[PDB]
């Protein structure tokens, strides 16, 4: 498929975000690539406003799926890459249990030959004394399973999945996700039957970088059908 | 929330089984439900679900012989099983979730527990010979 094709190789990724948390409004600018191949990306993400007013890891999952490996057996199962390059319309709704939620509308779409995601986050209903607005998770992550089931009336998916976010404390806070996806375009894209991403994320920091950052690497792969 | 499954054990091929999960509490009708299954060696399964607004979904292999159903007086869940196979040998497990529910069926990992829920039974074997 042609938009299959576009994968093969090394993509330049750029990631744009505006955010309002409880009235807390925040800019972060991304950069990295990816390589499906491998399912493979490396990003850095910079708060451009100064100090992010939400722990860095509660944006990992709205900080590009197209990017994951799709063993070939598997490969008739890709909506993400089949959308490309016109791209797709991601939104979400996250919920921190006992605490507030995101919601987040992104577009991922090639501009040139950079794969780019524009996102639009509002977060309402947090408490400042909690695990969030009080900067209470451990800076990590865990491997988690995202579940794709078809949306054929919307010709797209969606998904769902919870985040289980490690709290300074020794506790977990988890974070539900309702995921919907719709291509941009009014062409044909791939619906696939059941099946999941297994993500594995590692957060860092650039010794070099004084501004509130992060340094993402990921790998995700599909799996889930024989 | 406590779950506990019965009405497993051993059945003939071409039998039948209805496996029960009760739920403790008040607070049973705004979960949705589901059954996993997990067998020696093998990806944990979702081989059915009942969400909170009554949709029914069901794994390829399973569908046309196995029905769930929900009794939201007796705050129960059952699956019906008819026409057993080798294949449906495993591990069942209840499980009740007030999160984002779509009706996802099929592999869900290595461990049940991959697939997150808000509760979870200690399971029951069903063994067909």
């Amino acid at each position: 498929g042609k938009g299959e094709e576009l994968f093969t190789g090394v993509v330049p990724i750029l990631v744009e975000l505006d955010g309002d948390v409880n009235g807390h409004k925040f800019s972060v600018s991304g950069e990295g690539e990816g390589d499906a191949t491998y399912g493979k990306l490396t990003l850095k993400f910079i708060c451009t406003t100064g100090k992010l007013p939400v722990p860095w890891p509660t944006l990992v999952t709205t900080f590009v799926q197209c990017f994951s490996r799709y063993p070939d057996h598997m490969k008739r199962h890709d909506f993400f890459k089949s959308a490309m390059p016109e791209g797709y319309v991601q939104e979400r709704t996250i919920s921190f249990k006992d605490d507030g939620n995101y919601k987040t509308r992104a577009e991922v779409k090639f501009e040139g030959d950079t794969l780019v995601n524009r996102i639009e986050l509002k977060g309402i209903d947090f408490k400042e004394d909690g695990n969030i607005l009080g900067h209470k998770l451990e800076y990590n992550y865990n491997s988690h399973n995202v579940y794709i089931t078809a949306d054929k009336q919307k010709n797209g998916i969606k998904a769902n999945f919870k985040i289980r976010h490690n709290i300074e404390d020794g506790s977990v806070q988890l974070a539900d996700h309702y995921q919907q996806n719709t291509p941009i375009g009014d062409g044909p894209v791939l619906l696939p039957d059941n099946h999941y991403l297994s993500t594995q994320s590692a957060l860092s920091k650039d010794p070099n970088e004084k501004r509130d950052h992060m340094v993402l690497l990921e790998f995700v792969t599909a799996a889930g059908i024989t | 929330v406590q779950l506990q499954e019965s009405g497993g054990g051993s059945v003939q091929a071409g039998g039948s089984l209805r496996l029960s999960c009760a739920a403790s509490g008040d607070t049973f009708s705004s979960y949705s439900m589901a059954w996993f299954r997990q067998a020696p060696g093998k990806e944990c399964e979702l081989v059915s679900n009942i969400l909170r607004d009554g949709t029914t979904t069901y794994a390829g292999s399973v569908k046309g012989r196995f029905t769930i159903s929900r009794d939201d007086a007796k705050n129960t869940v059952y699956l019906q099983m008819v026409n057993l196979k080798s294949e449906d040998t495993a591990r069942y497990y209840c499980a009740a979730d007030s999160g984002t529910q779509l009706g996802y069926v099929g592999a869900v990992g290595l461990s049940c527990l991959d697939y997150v829920m808000d509760y979870w039974g200690k399971g029951t074997q069903v063994t067909v010979s």
